[PDB]
């Protein structure tokens, strides 16, 4: 949803908020937050627009 | 029927202007035959008198190869 | 013909004709005595052509003939009989040359206001024309039979 | 334009190469096709209007909307409209399909038509409704195998505008 | 939304040439997206800016493509040498291929028995103008590789000097391209009473209108914009 | 190609293809497998053609590679018997093209310019070609060497 | 270029439907209006030259700068262009008000204007202040109903460009 | 001016300058010296031409001065004598442009339609203008006098 | 165009003044190097082909592959256009230089240029290194008082390429 | 983005080779222009708001009917969104010359913009005009090099709108 | 000459000579005797100038008298020097006219195509002219050396 596309195709993943969400220290909403503010998301759709 | 050889003179009617334009009024050209009736009725529409056409490169009465 | 228009696209560009343009001359010689015993099998066939495609073209075409039609009457429909043999000839004028250019130059370029002004409907023209063509091509060869039916072909569109 | 033997001409001269065995193979392919595409070409030649009058009735009886007052092929012109649209997509998948390939769809045709038709008001729905019915009213007459070949060029005209 | 029609082609932005010296740009609807269709009706009449003498518009001025020529104006070729050892002919065919063109043509390519006509009276500007458009090298640099009407909004600025106004002459010559091809558009546009009005059998074509996009390509690089 | 050539005189008139040009096309269609045969026979024996018809030219033309020359030097011969490489491989093109168009718009059309740029005498282009020509049809039998002797005959007479 | 009988007309073609009561209203109402149309029209066809000299002193009066150097309308020709911009506003201003429709200021006036002045650098707020001083100059020739019936279509003008 | 004239001419043929054109562009560079000079002493004794045709016109007509004319009042007698100096900066500016181009483009074009808007005679600029050119030609030496002289005539006739 | 006497003429226009010490010091000072512009300009005229010659063969020396198959350059129309570009540029430094100003690169070459390679898939780079190659060699010809103007509109071509 | 470093090691990665004397030439010159441009940078940071007051002052001042009613900056909004808009102009400017690359202008300021000023009635010689008022504030502050430096990339901006 | 070029500008926008083209043709016409002189110079030193600009020309390129060379044998040779001795004429009638027209109507309308037809080498041309340049420049003054110096320049730019 985020990325527009699963982006383990490149082997890109943020490990810690993944755990993070899996184990419940961060909801799902959190999650989408901390992920659409992280570095991969800034050079997908940030920087080229 | 392929050309046509047209002398026309065209005179002034719509303004007076200073540069040289003999060559624009009065002058004899080749015309092609598709294009002669929309010349003709171009010249005609200006008020030109057209003096004499001539058949100069094609010949008249051909059913093909025109 | 062929040779006209290979003629005049390479003066249009002042040049002298390229291998491609000498390549489709070269094809259209090469064939001559077969496209001109089709052309021989097409006139020595005058009647039989002309009378069963005008029987099919009245068949499918039953208000041609019917009262208020266009070929109503038997003079009207001398009429069509007889445009149908002027088509069967350029037909094979068309063949011999190569090209469609003589039927252009004599039955398409103006045959659509020609016939307006006959008050001819366009789509009886093309069924005249293609009952021609059945009627044609069924005479011919196997082989011959395509070669005639695609100038046959060019008239249909011509006409609508 | 460019079909598929200047294809293989364009790859290899980028490329630049001489021709292998696999350039060969697909020009034999191409010449293999050659004359069916011709035979189906002189098909369609013969019966543009045909097929352009009943693939335009078929769409007009299943959208009878665009034919009625307030439909976007209501006028005479409007109408015109639509069948010198429909003349013009048949004679280009002609074209593509004698061809070999659909690079003079995206030029011709393609680049500038949505656009276009998203000014117009054009439904492009209905567009590709006509596009379909020319396939199948065309398939009929092509016979099977010319069929086949000509499918592919009006879906890719039916895709381009979708 | 909340805003009046913009300039723009009557098919779209992406139907709108880049107005330099040659070379046919268009936008494309797949390298990028980048598409602004608008709502123009068939009668809308595009706003054209004058390359000249600002109160010279057909709009104001009806007799303003008749009138005298300012310095704001392109350069004007006449050719006056006895229409039956001359630079004037040359000069002549030169600017004939730049208009048409926008460049001279390499050596292959000139249409030379048009330009010995030209140069011994048998033909008029207006003729050998005819001859380069119709020609097929013209055909190829221009119209086998376009979009049908890019094609025709590109021809009638080379031809015409200006661009389209609206649905109207862009769907007479569709309507002329879909009957009778490039060359039935490239004689309309010809054989228009505006080209005969404006450019006679004399006068070369010359660029009478730009869109205000093309004059933002030039005025508003930063060596051209005026100074505060 | 012979098709696109077809196609777009075609499209530059509105209209399908006309009979002569279907048959045109059913020609070389039919003449696809002798073009490809004389296309492989061109291309594996690039190497000796190459070598023959530089050694034959500038025996013809020794200015070229004589001191002042254009070509003389082992590099600048060598990017000469590059140039006939790439004329030989644009040959071939033709050749499976049926038409002259992969050669004129890849090495035909600006090729003046070019060579004006590049300080090389068209007149030395034609006896480079004019030997390929002899040195390739030495190679292919009569009917093919008359097919690719067309080719090169346009490419010298384009290049004078 | 519709007027309101050019819309109605339109407003029934589309529905496909013949002309009822509520049709014959409007074009009464139109036909009712008309005359004072005419009158004010004729007016001021006889008084451009008046009112294009009025307003253009008003409103190089109120903002002196625009015909001062460093004034977009500083030059013979951009002061001719000025007062020609002011003619197209009061002629087609005209036209609308005589066809009782705005149609064709959307379609003949307003079209890509902003675009044009803006490539231009002509001043936006400067024009519509103009399009103003026409305004009240034209009222006061035309009278009250005609001030009112003319009002709609400058100030349609204004906010267009504004 | 003179060099943009030229490389207009140049450009439009898509040609490098002439050897005639860069003698014209050698004796306008040349002349540059003698025409600041010219357009220095205009630019030092502009109060003093302005006041003198000021007065000269208005004595040769009393009619744009007197009450129901259209100079008539202290602001349009301003505004009147402002015109001049507008009229004098241009001259100026086409004495150092070395052609009317400058005046052309900045007080000419769209001049008649301008004081058509205003109800400024046509005849009295004309007047105005001889009256400056009499009151120059006076001032300045005889040589540069046929110099000013000329940028003076065609302001004149333009605004005739 | 503009060039530095008509730049001079209409920064003093706008401000509405008349000439003053400083606009004559740089009117004097343009025609100083008169001589210089005309002798240069003339120079690059006649050595017009042989600079575009040296030029074109330094780039194709140090980029290669523009010229091999696979490049941007590799035709005969593609070399025969990146030459005329080439000249292209050399005339309109020329122009510049003659002028004084560079209105006339920015509104007869650099309008859309960029864009334009860029739709073209031509190399910016690579065309900015021939214009390097073109400055350096008419530097060589002209001379140093000419270099030194010729490379300012060189740079300036530059960059707007850039 | 892309920086100089960054440009270079892409333009030796498309074509596969290692960094040679060239690369390493122009490498250099980036190195030892950083210090120059991280003074600038910081001045422009320091001073980032007063350069945005004089420009908008000056553009204002030129031009005073773009802040009157109908103007395009007619409201504290609209005021507000221009100064926005200069503010994201000299920061990105100083963004492109801390870079020593305009890439980020390119994907980041100026790819679709234009359309985006079309489309809102911007106009965009004004905003050019205080691009360039930007530019003339900026380098009295920065000093000459710096100000070369910035106006490179403030005319980048610049010819990017047109 | 510089009054015909006058003329033909007179002409074409349509009115009389301007000032400052009577001030271009007095300057001319007081200049004539110079240029008489120039010419006379030129011509008492034809045997020099064009051997001199031969042997420069076969220095820089010998593959041009090399076996199969164009100029190869004396004859041809000969030849080369006639052409070399046609331009330097034409230089000295453009000089006594005062711009280059004689040499455009004489010697480069159809240049290029002509040494085509004889298979000359234009780069030969445009050495052989500079040569020519370099030889007649220093046989005069520099005023006169630079007016020369132009017309061999337009002439070589003219060939390539
Ligand atoms: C530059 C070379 C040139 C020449 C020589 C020339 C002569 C010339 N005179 C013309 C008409 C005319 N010429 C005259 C003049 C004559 N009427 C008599 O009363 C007088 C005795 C006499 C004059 C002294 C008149 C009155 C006309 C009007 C035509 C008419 O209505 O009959 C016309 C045709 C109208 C037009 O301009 O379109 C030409 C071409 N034109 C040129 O471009
Ligand atoms: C070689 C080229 C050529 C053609 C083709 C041609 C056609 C032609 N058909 C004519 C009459 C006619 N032709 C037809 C034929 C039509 N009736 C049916 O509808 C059919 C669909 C169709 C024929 C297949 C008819 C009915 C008339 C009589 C119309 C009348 O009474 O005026 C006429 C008028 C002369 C006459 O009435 O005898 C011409 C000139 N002329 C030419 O020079
Ligand atoms: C408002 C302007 C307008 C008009 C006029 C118009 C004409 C029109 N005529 C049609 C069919 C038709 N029109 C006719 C009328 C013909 N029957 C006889 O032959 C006569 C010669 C002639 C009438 C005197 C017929 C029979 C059809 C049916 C054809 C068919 O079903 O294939 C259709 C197709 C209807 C559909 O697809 O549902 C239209 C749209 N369209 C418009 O938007
Ligand atoms: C060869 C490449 C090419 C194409 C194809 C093309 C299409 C095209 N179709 C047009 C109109 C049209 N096209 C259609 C057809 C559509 N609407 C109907 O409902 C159908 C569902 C459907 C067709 C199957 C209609 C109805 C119009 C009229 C639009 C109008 O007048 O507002 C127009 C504008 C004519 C005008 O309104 O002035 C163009 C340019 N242009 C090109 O350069
Ligand atoms: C009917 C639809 C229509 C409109 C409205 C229109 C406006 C228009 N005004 C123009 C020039 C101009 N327009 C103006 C007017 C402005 N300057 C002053 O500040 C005033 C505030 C204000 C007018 C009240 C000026 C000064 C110019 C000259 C600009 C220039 O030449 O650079 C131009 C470009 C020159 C031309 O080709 O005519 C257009 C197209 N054109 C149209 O087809
Ligand atoms: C640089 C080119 C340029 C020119 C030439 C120009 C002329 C000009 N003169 C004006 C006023 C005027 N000009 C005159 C001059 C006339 N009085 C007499 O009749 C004489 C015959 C004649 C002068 C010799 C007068 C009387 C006015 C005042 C008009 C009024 O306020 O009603 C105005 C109105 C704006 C203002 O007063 O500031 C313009 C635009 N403007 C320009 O930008
Ligand atoms: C496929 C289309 C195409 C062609 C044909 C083409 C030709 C071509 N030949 C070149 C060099 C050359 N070409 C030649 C060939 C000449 N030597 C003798 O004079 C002969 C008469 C003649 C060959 C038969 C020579 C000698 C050079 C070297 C020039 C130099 O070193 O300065 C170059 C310069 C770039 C490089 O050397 O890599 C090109 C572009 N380029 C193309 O993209
Ligand atoms: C007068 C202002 C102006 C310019 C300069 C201009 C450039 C221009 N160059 C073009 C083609 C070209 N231009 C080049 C040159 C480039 N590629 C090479 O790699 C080099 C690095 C570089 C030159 C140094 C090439 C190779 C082409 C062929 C590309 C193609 O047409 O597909 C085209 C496409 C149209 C045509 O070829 O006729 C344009 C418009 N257009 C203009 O209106
Ligand atoms: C006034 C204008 C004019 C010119 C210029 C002119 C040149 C000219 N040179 C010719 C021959 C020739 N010209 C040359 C000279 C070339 N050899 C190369 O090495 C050099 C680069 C170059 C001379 C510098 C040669 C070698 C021939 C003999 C060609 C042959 O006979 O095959 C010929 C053919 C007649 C003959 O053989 O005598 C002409 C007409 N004729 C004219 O009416």
């Amino acid at each position: 949803q985020v990325f527009e596309r699963d982006i383990l195709a490149y082997g890109q993943s943020i490990s810690y908020l993944d755990s993070k969400v899996k184990n419940g220290e961060i909801s799902v909403k959190e999650f989408i937050r901390l992920l659409g503010k992280s570095e991969l998301y800034r050079k997908q759709f940030f920087e080229p627009f | 029927t392929r050309l046509f050889k047209v002398t026309a003179l065209i005179p002034s009617y719509k303004k007076v202007r200073g540069g040289r334009e003999l060559q624009n009024t009065y002058f004899t050209k080749l015309v092609e035959y598709d294009r002669w009736f929309a010349e003709q009725q171009r010249i005609q529409k200006q008020g030109g008198k057209i003096l004499s056409v001539k058949m100069v490169a094609g010949k008249p009465g051909l059913n093909t190869g025109v | 013909s062929v040779v006209t228009k290979a003629i005049v696209s390479a003066d249009a560009e002042a040049r002298y004709l390229s291998p491609g343009e000498l390549d489709r001359i070269r094809g259209f010689v090469s064939s001559g005595e077969r496209r001109l015993r089709v052309a021989q099998t097409l006139t020595e066939s005058r009647e039989r052509i002309i009378k069963q495609a005008g029987d099919q073209l009245f068949q499918k075409r039953p208000d041609l003939v019917s009262p208020g039609g266009n070929a109503y009457g038997a003079e009207r429909t001398a009429s069509c009989l007889r445009d149908l043999d002027y088509y069967l000839r350029l037909v094979t004028f068309g063949i011999v040359a190569g090209d469609v250019t003589p039927i252009e130059e004599i039955g398409v370029i103006g045959v659509k206001e020609m016939y307006r002004n006959l008050e001819v409907p366009l789509p009886g023209m093309v069924e005249a024309v293609k009952a021609m063509k059945s009627v044609a091509t069924g005479l011919l060869s196997g082989d011959d039979s395509a070669e005639v039916g695609y100038y046959f072909d060019y008239l249909a569109g011509a006409l609508a | 334009m460019q079909d598929a033997i200047t294809s293989v001409i364009n790859t290899y001269d980028v490329q630049g190469k001489y021709f292998d065995t696999s350039a060969f193979d697909k020009l034999k392919a191409y010449y293999a096709t050659g004359e069916l595409r011709v035979r189906a070409a002189g098909t369609i030649s013969a019966n543009a209007a045909t097929i352009i009058k009943e693939a335009s009735a078929k769409l007009f009886s299943n959208q009878p909307d665009l034919v009625r007052p307030g439909g976007n092929a209501y006028t005479t012109r409007r109408y015109a409209a639509c069948v010198r649209d429909m003349d013009y997509f048949l004679r280009y998948a002609t074209y593509a399909m004698l061809a070999g390939d659909t690079s003079i769809l995206d030029e011709r045709v393609l680049n500038g038509l949505k656009e276009t038709y998203n000014s117009l008001g054009v439904p492009i729905s209905s567009t590709v409704q006509g596009i379909q019915a020319m396939k199948e009213v065309t398939g009929s007459l092509v016979g099977s195998g010319a069929a086949k070949e000509m499918g592919v060029y009006f879906d890719y005209l039916s895709s381009g505008l979708s | 939304y909340v805003k009046p029609l913009p300039n723009q082609h009557p098919y779209g932005s992406g139907n709108d040439p880049l107005e330099i010296q040659f070379g046919a740009i268009f936008k494309s609807e797949t390298k990028a997206p980048s598409a602004r269709p608008a709502p123009i009706g068939k009668d809308v009449q595009r706003i054209l800016i004058r390359s000249g003498n600002p109160i010279t518009n057909e709009r104001g001025n009806p007799a303003g493509g008749i009138s005298d020529k300012t310095s704001l104006s392109p350069q004007i070729f006449k050719l006056t040498q006895d229409n039956r050892v001359e630079v004037n002919v040359q000069a002549v065919i030169r600017a004939a291929y730049q208009q048409v063109f926008g460049r001279q043509l390499y050596e292959g390519q000139h249409l030379s028995v048009s330009e010995i006509k030209l140069e011994n009276g048998e033909i008029s500007v207006k003729e050998f103008v005819r001859d380069l458009a119709t020609s097929e090298i013209f055909r190829k640099l221009y119209w086998q590789n376009f979009y049908v009407c890019k094609s025709i909004e590109y021809i009638h600025r080379r031809l015409l000097g200006r661009p389209t106004y609206g649905r109207d002459e862009t769907n007479r010559y569709y309507d002329l391209a879909f009957k009778k091809g490039f060359a039935g558009v490239v004689n309309a546009i010809l054989d228009t009473m505006e080209y005969a009005e404006v450019f006679g059998d004399d006068v070369v074509p010359y660029e009478r209108y730009v869109t205000p996009a093309g004059l933002n390509l030039r005025k508003l690089r930063a060596g051209t914009v005026p100074t505060l």
